Parts: structure tokens; C-alpha cells; sequence
């Protein structure tokens, strides 16, 4: 819904106004940067499933989680738990093309924390997951798109916890 | 927003942006200071646009302002100029946006009903953004204005 | 093609020229306590709140001053406290 | 509750940094206006009785507002529409000295929008005493003061809409 | 800071600030000049602070230092210098915001439980910022080195 | 192709085309002749790329061709080729349609089960058409690598 | 780097410069501002690489880790991964040159005799960075394949 | 030999380390400037014979180091001495070119000073002659490349006294 | 050409094409057009580029005009102005090849042995192409008149 060309238009919009001068060099600071998101979000959506699997083995394997009784144990679960993982990174990659980080709260983390408070999903090893992910992503975008992608991880990351 | 719609259309096929969409996201980008200065003669002449358009209005269907209409009288037919007012500000938005979505979640999805239930006949108002066409589109360089006048007739579209 | 080593010292032991010779600058790391003090985050930016304010001490229960009364022939001080009675039992103003 | 010196402190303090030439500069930005805000502050406090009053004058009464039917009918609601838009004016001025406008975010707009729906006052004429209120202090603190007093003014219709 | 500690000292009186409190600020803000050049010459010698007044305190006291002791090692003995470091940080803290209070709210709350349950001694590690504070002053002027010191004897007389 | 992605979502909709939707076709049509003669090339290199690809496969994986694997003798490697050759025939109307789709009717959809019911390993003929990626891009222009690589993206996720 | 050999080529007849290179050197430095951008996204995930590299040379040649081969033993392995970690050094120094000669002067002349006296095969050493071109071409996007993969290329030439 | 980015590569090679953000910089200050020294060369070579016109016309002529009780009397060392200032011009292009003096310590400055005393030629004279190019080029080509070109050729006076 | 100048770049070397320097040769080709927009400007404006430059010649130096000199008015000035024309046309010839040889092969490689055996001064010639080309670069743009100055420069340089 809220994008970062319509947060703009919006705020535009409920004062009645038209473009105004500010208001059309903030829509002109989204171009600027313009290359930066697009370049960036076809170097993680091309290294979309080995981002993954590093994330995991940075943090989550070798503890309680993968053992027996852990929630990442079986191989119902751990498929699950990339797919779950994997649909953070997918997001993450909306909402730094969105430049705006208002559809992670529309579609990720509306629900998620009555979901994973009833599921006995450990809530602070999904947000060690995220903030690991967030360091090896940044190694990939380099550190102009790594400020702007390093954002929109701890707006998820904060949702959850 | 394009960058609104072509992720909606990427979520809803649970998929990422497709390659032959991210360069609808950067030729949009790097052409999007032409659509600033292109919406800036529409906030630049709104005045000269909101004149020059209700007189025509009141040529092609001349029985609005007759009585027994909705807008006969002083105030009443200011209400149709304060409604004329709302439109091109969105068309203003649908500009600079590149997808039509900010006159979809404002200005669209209840006129059918509200203006029914108001007493303005959609066909006297689907000649009032048309009149705006002749207008609007004539106030710019034609190459600039062939994509300008591609939004605002979505709306007359949507209205007829 | 070839040349003699007193000419050599001559064309590349110059100060400009030595740096392609031998070592010359030998960095020094960053020291370890340095590296041990960063966050492992070297960028954040609206997220700077969220560990700003957002910490769970709420910093309200640390910048409120509370009232004594060990001036009672003192007026001024008084006058201080009694309407901090009346905003802190009824907690607006009493006035209106 | 936070500062022009204390929320660049404390946004230094937790990316553990010391202290920058970039918040350096903008610590000797808020130094530079010092003497700016403490004669602001004299001015609004000499007539606060009478700079809420030209405000009022101007927007509310007078009209059906005070005529029964309106919201602030009776002199119990009155009195505390006064004392209601009296905190607006204060806590402005703690938010001008301030240089920062956490001031209002955690003691003013905490819950103000739950609570003016659930007495029936109006927002919108509400904050339009605002609007009638941050010119009437600019034609009166003087140029300079009245255009950094605005924009706290401007905080709390960022917010109160 | 002091204007921090002056608008919430009349925000529970709830009236406008008094002159006698205003002019406090504005001595304040016409020395804020002054503090940052004490503080931006630390900054930029904060390296060559910590590496001699972690020496100066290990030649002190010894045992520290020693195995058996504390912080033997070499990661040990580096991250008790980032435990001399952070105190330097929050020392040219407390120069710019001109009082100890953003010390006193990050610092000096609870190291008494702190280094009770970690293990180090409280009378060595308050031995490490008076060699910081002999080695800091040393290399700041004869007028200036007198407040910044008052920061570091805080520091000093909160641990003990 | 893309043509077809716009038209179905508007016909679910029961409307007509957005002229963002609209734009998207009309970059198409701008962007056909730089998306044909990359085709054209690639049937003229037709028996190029698939030489080496199973010296690409075959010196990396030779289980198949080694006695025990499905592709075993002379007769089974050359349909190999041939079954290669007919992945190649799907890629040279991706860059016509502009996007996956037609690759998705006639390549991916009964692939894991076929290749499992013919005996071969589907990593194999995945390695086949990755082995493919690296002499098929440096076999043409070094823009248009990212264009004609594209869709051998989806060749390789959708079997791995 | 260009600026370096320009002068020497027009040092040696005793020249200024033809300002046909003088355009060689002013699209150089304009396109300063995006090699170096390659470059930081190369040594960002050096140890993805390096860890990849290496476990793609040593599946396709076996015989060197096994032992009976040069690279046999925990850490032996440590210096030969250690021996392709300075490939990745020279690169990004050739990235950012946009030459070869910071290859040549570092990484080529004498690499014949070196592992000749050594021990390790020649090929087999350069089969590892095919291996890693084969990973850093997949880092990175279209157009930052062959402007990459062409000092990738001359150091593969040079050994083999 | 090497230029600015020859040496920042071997700076940071024989460290063992890669390009950081420490070095990086020295590259960005190189190419922000590499549009600004190729429109400094370019009005050299074009002005390249009046540039040592006038400068040995403010030093030189007229004086009596060309009478003949001279050094520079004989014509034969007359155009020696145009030539051998044409080489302290043409490789002060040259570093400027690089941004970095090491190709006048390879061969301008290779045994320069140790030459001279071998010939006769004044040394006092020649410091006269380059500062004398100095003043000429740097009105020439424009204030900012002529700083750049006057430690180029200062760096010449240098290894000559 | 740079065509012309590439090759023989590579072939001193022994060597195929680097692709950074095709680069130059891509952005030659849809760079082609704008040097012939040049090319036209100085061939339509000669009559008013010879008749005022050399004039602006004959203001600097009035030595040219006056008998005893080279020149003289009845015919010497007039012939003065066609081997000014000369390299007039030989930029010309320079600007639509992107290269500086069109003015070195016809008009440098022997004009001091020449000028020398006709008596003119060839200094003076050098003034008064540098008089040519300072009205040149204010005839077509600013924008034109740099990398068109790149060749304008070269002729000063090469009499003296
Ligand atoms: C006056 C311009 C408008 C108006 C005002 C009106 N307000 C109130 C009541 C309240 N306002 C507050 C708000 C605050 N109190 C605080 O301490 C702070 C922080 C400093 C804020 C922002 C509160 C808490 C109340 C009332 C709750 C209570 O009385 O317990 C009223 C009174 C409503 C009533 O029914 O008593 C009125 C009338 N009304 C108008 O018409 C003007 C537009
Ligand atoms: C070669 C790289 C791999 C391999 C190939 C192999 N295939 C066959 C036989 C068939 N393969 C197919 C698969 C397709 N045919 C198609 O037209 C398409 C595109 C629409 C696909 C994906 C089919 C249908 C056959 C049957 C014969 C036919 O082509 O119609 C064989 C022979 C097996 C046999 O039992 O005869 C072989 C060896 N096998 C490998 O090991 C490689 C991984
Ligand atoms: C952008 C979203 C948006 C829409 C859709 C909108 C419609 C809208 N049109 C209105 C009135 C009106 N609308 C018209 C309509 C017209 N005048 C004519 O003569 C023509 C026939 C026709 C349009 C070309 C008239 C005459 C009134 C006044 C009706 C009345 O007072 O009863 C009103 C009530 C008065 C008001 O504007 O406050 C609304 C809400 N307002 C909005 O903010
Ligand atoms: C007996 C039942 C009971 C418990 C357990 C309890 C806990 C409790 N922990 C608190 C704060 C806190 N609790 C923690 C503890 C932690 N944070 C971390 O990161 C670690 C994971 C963890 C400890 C190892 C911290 C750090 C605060 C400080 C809040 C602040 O930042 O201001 C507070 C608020 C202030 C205070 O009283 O300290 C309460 C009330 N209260 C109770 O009545
Ligand atoms: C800014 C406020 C702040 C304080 C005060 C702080 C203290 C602090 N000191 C620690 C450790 C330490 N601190 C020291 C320090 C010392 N050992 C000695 O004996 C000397 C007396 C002394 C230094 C002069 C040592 C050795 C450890 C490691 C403890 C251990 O490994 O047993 C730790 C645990 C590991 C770590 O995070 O570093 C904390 C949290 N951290 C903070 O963020
Ligand atoms: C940047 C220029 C540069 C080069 C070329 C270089 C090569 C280099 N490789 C070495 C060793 C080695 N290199 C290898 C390498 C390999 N073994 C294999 O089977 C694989 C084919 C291969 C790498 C993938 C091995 C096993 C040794 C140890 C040799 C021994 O100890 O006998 C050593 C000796 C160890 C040392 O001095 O640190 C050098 C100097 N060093 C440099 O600084
Ligand atoms: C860039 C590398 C390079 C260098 C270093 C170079 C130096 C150079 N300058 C020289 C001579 C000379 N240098 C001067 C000096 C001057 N002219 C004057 O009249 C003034 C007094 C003074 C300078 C202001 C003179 C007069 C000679 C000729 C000496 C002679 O012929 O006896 C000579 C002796 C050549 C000869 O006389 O046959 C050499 C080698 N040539 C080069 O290519
Ligand atoms: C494109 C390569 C090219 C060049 C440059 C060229 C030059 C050239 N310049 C010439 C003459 C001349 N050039 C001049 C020029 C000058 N006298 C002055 O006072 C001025 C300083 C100066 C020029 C501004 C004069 C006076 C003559 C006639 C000389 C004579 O007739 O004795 C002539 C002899 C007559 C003729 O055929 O025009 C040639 C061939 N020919 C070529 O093929």
C-alpha cells in the first residue's frame, strides 16, 4: 500500500496541497537514488539460496535448535524454517525497491508475533538469523546499498521482537 | 507508484521482481525528473485549467447549471468546481507516479455509487474530464503531452 | 639492457622511487580493544531510535525530580510542592 | 526527552562511535542559536495569558462553538479548553529549547489522539487554533525565533491529524 | 545536559522556566565553544591515551595483569582496555554536555554489582582512569585541564 | 510473453488496461530489436554451444557415460546432446517472448518426474544447462549477458 | 594502470601527449567512480569466494589433497588456499588499475618457476581460478562480468 | 615509473592487505581530479614553446650570463639550454599527469646535480630559471592546476639546490 | 580513426582488441552523428571564420601585412588566407575521425623544412590558427567546442 513515491503523495494528499518544492526534491532524492536499489535488488534476488544457507550456518546450526527437541530438528521443521527465513530476505528486497519501509508492516509482521508466540518458535534465534543475514548481505551490495538494505532488516527485526 | 504495482504483481505469484521488470523500474527512474516539469505546468496553470474547462462543460451538456439540476445556483455550482478541483490533483499524482494506483485507492473505486447517491449524473461528469482533455494535453508540448494525456482518459474510461 | 649497480642506485634509490624497492609503510592494525568496542553494525539509521528511546527504563522514571518538604517556613518552596500535590493526586491542574 | 546535545550524545553513545566533525558540527549548529532560544523563551513566557488569547479570537469563539451544541459550551469545558490548548504553548517552548521535539513525542503525543475521540472534542478545530496560534507568536517572539517556533508548532499537527 | 535537567525541573512545577534558571543556559551555550575544544583534541588523541595509561596502570598494579589474575592474555588485556576505552568515551561525553549526567545515566549505575560478578577488582579499575586522568590533562593546556579533570574525578569517586 | 502477463490480470479484474500496464508493452515493442537479433546469433551458434557443454559435463560429471550410468554408449550420449540441444531450442524464444512462460509450458513442468522416470539424475542435466551458462554468455556481447542469462536462471532453479 | 604505460609510450620519442590518449585517460577517471564499486563488492566476500574456490578446484582435481600430493595435510592445504587467497588480492588491485600490469609485475613473470621448484602443478593452480571465476562472475551482475572476467582471463592464460 | 594509482595498489600490496577505506579515498581524490589534470596538459603542449619563452625572459636574456663572459654565450649552449629546460617542462606535464613525482626521480633528477658541477653550468641560475616557469604556467593554464603543477616543479628545485 | 589508431595500438603488441578499448569504439559509433553536426558548423560559417581570424592575425601582427614581410596585399594576403583554409579543412578532416592524424599526415610532418624554403614565419602561423580556433570554439557550443578542443590545440603545438 504505502510506498515512498506515494508517502510523499500522501502527505500531499490529505493537506489538500499540490507538488510542492519540498515535496518534489524528497520524490527527487528517491531517483537519485534509483540505480542503487535496482542494481542492488538483482545481486540478492541472483544469490537469493546461497544468502540463505550462509545465514543459517552463521548462527543457527551446531546448537539446542538443530538437536532434538529443538524447533529447527525435524525435516518437516528445518525445510520450514528456510522457507520461513526465506520469505524475510524476499520482503527485504520489496522494500528497499519500494524505498519506503511500510509493506513489511502490511504483509510481514502483522500477524507474526502471535503466530510465533503460539508456535514455540524461538523469536530471539530468528532475530540472531536476521541480524546475521543482515552483515553478509552487506558484503554482497557493497556499503552504499548496505546502509539502505541494513535499514529494512531491523524494521523486521524489531517487529519481532 | 509502478515500484507499487509491479511488487504486488510479483507477491502474488510468491516470486521476485522478473528482469523484464526491473527495467521498467530504472527507464522510469531516470526519466522521472521529465514528468516533474511535465506536472509542474498542470500546478503551474491550475488556475488557467480550472477556467477554460467549466465553460465547456456548461456548452456540450448546458442544463447542469439549468434549475432542477444539481448545480444551479451560487454554492451549488461551486461544488462542481471544488470537485473539479479534486481530480487533477490525483491526475497531478498519476503523473509523477507512473502507475495509475494513486487514482485508484482515492478517486475511482466509489464514484459509481457516491455521485448516485449525491445526484450528479456520471455522464455529465465523464464530459467534464473530457473537456479537461482539449485542455490539459494543449497546455504542453505534444511529445510530452501524448503521455500526459494518458492518464487522465483512464479516468473517463472509468467514468464512461 | 642492462646497467650498472651504481647507476642503479642512482635512478631508484630516490625517495619518490622507493616505495617499488623495499617495504616502506607497515601498517599497524586496528588495536584489539578498538575492534572490540564496535557493534559489528557500522551503519543504522532510523533504527538509531529504536535503541535510543526505545530501551526499557522508558528514561521517565530517571528524569523526574520528586518533592520534599523540609522548608515548611520557607513560602515560596511551599507554593512549589502544593501544586504538586494537586498534580500528582488529582494530576491535572486543579484550576479549571 | 531528549536535546539538541543529547540526542547527538546518545546517537553517538549507541553506535559506539566518538564524537564525529559531522556531529560536531551539528552540536556547534545548536551553539551558535543559543541566544536565540533563551530571549525566545522570555518573550512567550511574559505574555502567555495573552498570546493564547488573540489564538482563541481568532478561530474559535464567537461562533457555533460557543453556542450550545458546540463542544466547549459550559465553563467546566471552557476553563479546560484553555488549559488544554495551554499545554500546546508550553510544551512548544519546551520543545524549542530542546531543539528537538521528543519533548512532545513522549509527554503530548502519547495518547492524544484515543483521548480526543473519546470526549468528543474535535481534532480539526482543534488544530486550527494551532494554525491561528503559530503566526500570532511569529508577529510577537520577532523573525527569527517565530520561524524555529513554528515548526514545533508544526510537530504537533504532524501528529494531532 | 543542563537544559535537560532545567525544562523537566519546571516541568513538574509545570511553569515556563525562571531567569535565574535561563541565565544558566546562556552561560552554558556561550561556553559551548570552549568544551568542544576540550573534547575534539581527546578524540583525536584517543589512541595514544589508553595504550600509555593501560601501561602505566599494569606497571602500577601487576597483578592484574598476571596470570592467575583478571585480564591475562592477550584478549584479556585487550578487552580490559575497551573497558578503559569506553570511559574515555563517556568522559568526552560529559565535556560536551557540560555536567556528569551522561555519565551518571550510562556509566556508574551499577559497577559495583558489575565487576562483583565478572571478577576484576573495583580498586584497580579506579586506578585506571586516574592514569587516565594524569595522562589526559598532561596533554591539555594549564587553564582548560582543570574542568576536564572534575569529569574525571567523578568518574573516580563513583567507584570509590 | 509479456503481452499475456498484462492481459489475463486485467481480465481477471473485468477491466481494461492500466497505462502503467500499457507502457510496459510499448517498452516492449521499442525493445524488440535489441531482443530478436540477441536469437539470432544464438541459432547461428547453434552447434557451438552444445559441443562443449557435455565436455563440460562429461569431464566434471562421467558417471553417465561411464558403465553404470543411463547415458552409457555412443546411441545414448548423442540423444544427450540431442535432449541439450532441445533446452536450447526452448532459450531462443525466451529472448522473443521476453519472459520465462513459453521455457514454463514445454521445459519445467514434468521434469522432475520424467528424467526420475528415464532413470538419468536430474543434478545432471541441471549441471548440464549451468555448464551451458559460462559458454553461451561469453559466446556473445557483454551487456547483453544479463539479458540472454536471464532465462537460463529459471533453467537452472526450476530442475535445482 | 593506462596513465602509467601512456607516459612511457610517449616518454620514449620524447613527446608530449596525443590527445587521442588523452581521451583514453578522461573516460579512465570518469569510470573511476564504478570500478572501485566492483572492487569493494569483490573483497566483501573474499571468504565466500575463497572457501568456494577451493572446494570447487579440489572435487575436480583430487590428487593434490590426497595424499601422495603437494597440498596433503590440515595446513598444508591452509597455505595452498592461502596461495590462491593472493589471486583474489592481485585482481582486485587489476580491477582498479584497469590494466593487467599489477597482475604481470606481481602475479605472473616468474609462476612458472616457482612451482616448478615447489612441487604443485601449474595447471592445477590455474584450474582454481577458473574455479573462482566461475563463483565471482556469479557475484556480481551482467555488466561486471566481463569487466571482471577479463584479468580473470589473463591470468589463466599466463599460467596454463 | 608509477602514478597515484600504481602506488596506492603498492602501498597497500606489500601490507598484504586489500583496498580499505583508508586508501580509497586516495583513489577518489585522484579520479575527482582526473578531468581537471588532462585539461592541464593540453593547453601546455600548446603553449609548450612560449611557456619557455617566458620564462628565460624574465631571468636569462639581457643579463650577463649570456655575455661572452657567459656561460650560456656560445650558441651551441644556448640551444642546450632551451632543451635542457624543455625537459624540465615535459616531465612536469607528465607528473602532473600521474599525480606523482616518480617519474621525475628516475630520469630528470637521475644524477642531475652531479652533472652540473661536472659541466660548469650554475645551479643558482637554474632554481631562477623554473620558478621563473612557474609564474608563467600557473597564470596559463589556471590557479588550481597551477598549484598542482607548482610542486612539480618545485620538486625539481629541490633536487637541484 | 580511432578505429585506425586502436589497431595499431594492438598489433605493436601482438594482440586482439582489448574490450575496454571496443568501449572507445561503441561510444564512437553513436557518438558518430554529433561530430558530423560539428563538421557542418565550420563548413558552412568559413566565410565568416577566415576573412575575421586572420584579420584578428593581421591586427596582432601587423608585420604580415607590410612589405619586406612574407605577405603583401594584392595576392600574398589573399594566399595567406588559403593556406589558412587549409587546416580549416584538414579539423575537419580531424573531428569526423576522432582522431589527430588526418591533421598530422597532410598538414604537420614536413612544414618546417617547407616554411622555411617559402619564407613565411611559421610562428605567425601558429598565431594565427590560434586566432582561427578562438572563434571557432565560441561558433557552435560550449558543450562541442571541448572535445572538438582537444583537436584544435594539437596544430598550435606542432608548428613551434
Ligand atoms: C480547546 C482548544 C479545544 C477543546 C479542548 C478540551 N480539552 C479537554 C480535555 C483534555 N485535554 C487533555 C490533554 C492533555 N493533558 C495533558 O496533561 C497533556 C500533556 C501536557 C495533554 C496533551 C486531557 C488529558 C483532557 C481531559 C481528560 C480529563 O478531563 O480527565 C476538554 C475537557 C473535556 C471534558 O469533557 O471535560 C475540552 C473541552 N475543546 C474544544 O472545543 C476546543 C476545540
Ligand atoms: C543428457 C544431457 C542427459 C540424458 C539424456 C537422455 N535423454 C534420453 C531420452 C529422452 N529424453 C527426453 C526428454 C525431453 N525430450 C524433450 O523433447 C524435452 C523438451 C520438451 C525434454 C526435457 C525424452 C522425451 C526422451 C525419450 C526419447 C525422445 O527424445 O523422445 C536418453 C535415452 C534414454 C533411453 O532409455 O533411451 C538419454 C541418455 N541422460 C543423461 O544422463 C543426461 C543427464
Ligand atoms: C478526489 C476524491 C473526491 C471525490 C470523488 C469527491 C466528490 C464530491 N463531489 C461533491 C459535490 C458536487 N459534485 C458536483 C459535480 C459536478 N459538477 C458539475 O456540474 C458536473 C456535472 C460534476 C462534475 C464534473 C456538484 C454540482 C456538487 C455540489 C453538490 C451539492 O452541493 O449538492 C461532494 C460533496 C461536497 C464537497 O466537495 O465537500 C463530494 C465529496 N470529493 C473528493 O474529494
Ligand atoms: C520476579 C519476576 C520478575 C522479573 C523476572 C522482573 C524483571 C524486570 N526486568 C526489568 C528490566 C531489565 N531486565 C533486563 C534483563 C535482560 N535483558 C537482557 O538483554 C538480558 C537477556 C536479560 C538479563 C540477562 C535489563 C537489561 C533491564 C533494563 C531496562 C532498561 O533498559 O531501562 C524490569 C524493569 C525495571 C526493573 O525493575 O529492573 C523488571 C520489572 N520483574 C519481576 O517482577
Ligand atoms: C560504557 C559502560 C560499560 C562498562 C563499564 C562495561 C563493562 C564490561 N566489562 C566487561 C569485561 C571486562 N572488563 C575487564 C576490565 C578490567 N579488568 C581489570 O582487572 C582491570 C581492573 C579492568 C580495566 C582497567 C576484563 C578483564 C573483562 C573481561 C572479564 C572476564 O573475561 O572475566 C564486560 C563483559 C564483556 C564485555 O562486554 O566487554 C562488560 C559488559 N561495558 C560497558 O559497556
Ligand atoms: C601474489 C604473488 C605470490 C605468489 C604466486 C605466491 C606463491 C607461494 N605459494 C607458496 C606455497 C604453496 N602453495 C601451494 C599451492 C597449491 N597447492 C596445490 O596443490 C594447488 C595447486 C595450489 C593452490 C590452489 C602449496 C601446497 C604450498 C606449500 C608448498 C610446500 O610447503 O611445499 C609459497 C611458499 C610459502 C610462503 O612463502 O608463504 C609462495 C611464496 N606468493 C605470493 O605472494
Ligand atoms: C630529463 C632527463 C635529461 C637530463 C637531466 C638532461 C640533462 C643535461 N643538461 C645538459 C647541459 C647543459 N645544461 C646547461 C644549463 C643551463 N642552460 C643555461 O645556460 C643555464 C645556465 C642553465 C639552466 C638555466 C647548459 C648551458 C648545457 C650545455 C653545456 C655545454 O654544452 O657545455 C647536459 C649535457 C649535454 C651536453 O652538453 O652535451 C645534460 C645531459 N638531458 C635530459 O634528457
Ligand atoms: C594542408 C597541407 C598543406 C599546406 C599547409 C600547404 C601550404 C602552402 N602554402 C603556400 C604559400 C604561401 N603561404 C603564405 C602564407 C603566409 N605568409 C604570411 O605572411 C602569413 C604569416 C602566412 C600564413 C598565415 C604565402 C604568402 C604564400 C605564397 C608564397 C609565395 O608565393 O612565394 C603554398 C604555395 C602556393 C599554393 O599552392 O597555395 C603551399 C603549397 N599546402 C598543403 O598541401
Amino acid at each position: 500500500m504505502q510506498d515512498a513515491i506515494t508517502s510523499v503523495i500522501n502527505s500531499s494528499d490529505v493537506q489538500g496541497k499540490y507538488l510542492d518544492a519540498s515535496a518534489i526534491q524528497k520524490l527527487k532524492a528517491y531517483f537519485a537514488t534509483g540505480e542503487l536499489r535496482v542494481r542492488a535488488a538483482t545481486t540478492i534476488s541472483a544469490n537469493a539460496a546461497n544468502i540463505v544457507k550462509e545465514a543459517v550456518a552463521k548462527s543457527l546450526l551446531y546448537s539446542d535448535i538443530t538437536r532434538p527437541g529443538g524447533n529447527m530438528y525435524t525435516t518437516r521443521r528445518y525445510a520450514a524454517c528456510i522457507r520461513d527465513l526465506d520469505y524475510y530476505l524476499r520482503y527485504a528486497t520489496y522494500a528497499m525497491l519500494a524505498g519506503d519501509p511500510s509493506i513489511l508492516d502490511e504483509r510481514v509482521l502483522n500477524g507474526l508475533k502471535e503466530t510465533y508466540n503460539s508456535l514455540g518458535v524461538p523469536i530471539g534465534a530468528t532475530v540472531q538469523a536476521i541480524q546475521a543475514m543482515k552483515e553478509v548481505t552487506a558484503g554482497l551490495v557493497g556499503a552504499d546499498a548496505g546502509k539502505e538494505m541494513g535499514i529494512y532488516f531491523d524494521y523486521i527485526c524489531s517487529g519481532l521482537s | 507508484s509502478i515500484v507499487t504495482k509491479s511488487i504486488v504483481n510479483a507477491d502474488a505469484e510468491a516470486r521476485y521482481l522478473s528482469p523484464g521488470e526491473l527495467d521498467r523500474i530504472k527507464s522510469f527512474v531516470t526519466s522521472g525528473e521529465r514528468r516533474v516539469r511535465i506536472a509542474e505546468t498542470m500546478t503551474g496553470a491550475r488556475e488557467r485549467i480550472i477556467k477554460e474547462a467549466g465553460n465547456q462543460l456548461f456548452q456540450k451538456r448546458p442544463d447542469v447549471v439549468s434549475p432542477g439540476g444539481n448545480a444551479y445556483g451560487e454554492e451549488m455550482t461551486a461544488t462542481c468546481l471544488r470537485d473539479l478541483d479534486y481530480y487533477l490533483r490525483l491526475i497531478t499524482y498519476g503523473i509523477v507516479a507512473g502507475d495509475v494506483t494513486p487514482i485508484e485507492e482515492i478517486g475511482v473505486v466509489g464514484v459509481r455509487e457516491m455521485y448516485k447517491s449525491l445526484g450528479t449524473p456520471i455522464e455529465a461528469v465523464a464530459e467534464g474530464v473530457r473537456a479537461m482533455k482539449s485542455v490539459a494535453t494543449s497546455l504542453l508540448s505534444g511529445e510530452d503531452a501524448a503521455e500526459a494525456g494518458a492518464y487522465f482518459d483512464y479516468l473517463i474510461g472509468a467514468m464512461s | 639492457r642492462y646497467l650498472t649497480p651504481g647507476g642503479l642506485s642512482l635512478r631508484s634509490m630516490r625517495v619518490g622511487t622507493l616505495a617499488e624497492k623495499m617495504t616502506m609503510v607497515k601498517d599497524e592494525p586496528t588495536p584489539r580493544f578498538v575492534e572490540l568496542g564496535t557493534p559489528t553494525d557500522q551503519m543504522k539509521g532510523e533504527l538509531e531510535i529504536d535503541n535510543q528511546i526505545k530501551q526499557g527504563v522508558n528514561k521517565r522514571r530517571e528524569q523526574s525530580k520528586v518533592f520534599k518538604l523540609t522548608n515548611v517556613t520557607d513560602k515560596v518552596a511551599l507554593q512549589t510542592t502544593i501544586g504538586a500535590i494537586y498534580r500528582q493526586i488529582f494530576e491535572r491542574d486543579i484550576d479549571p
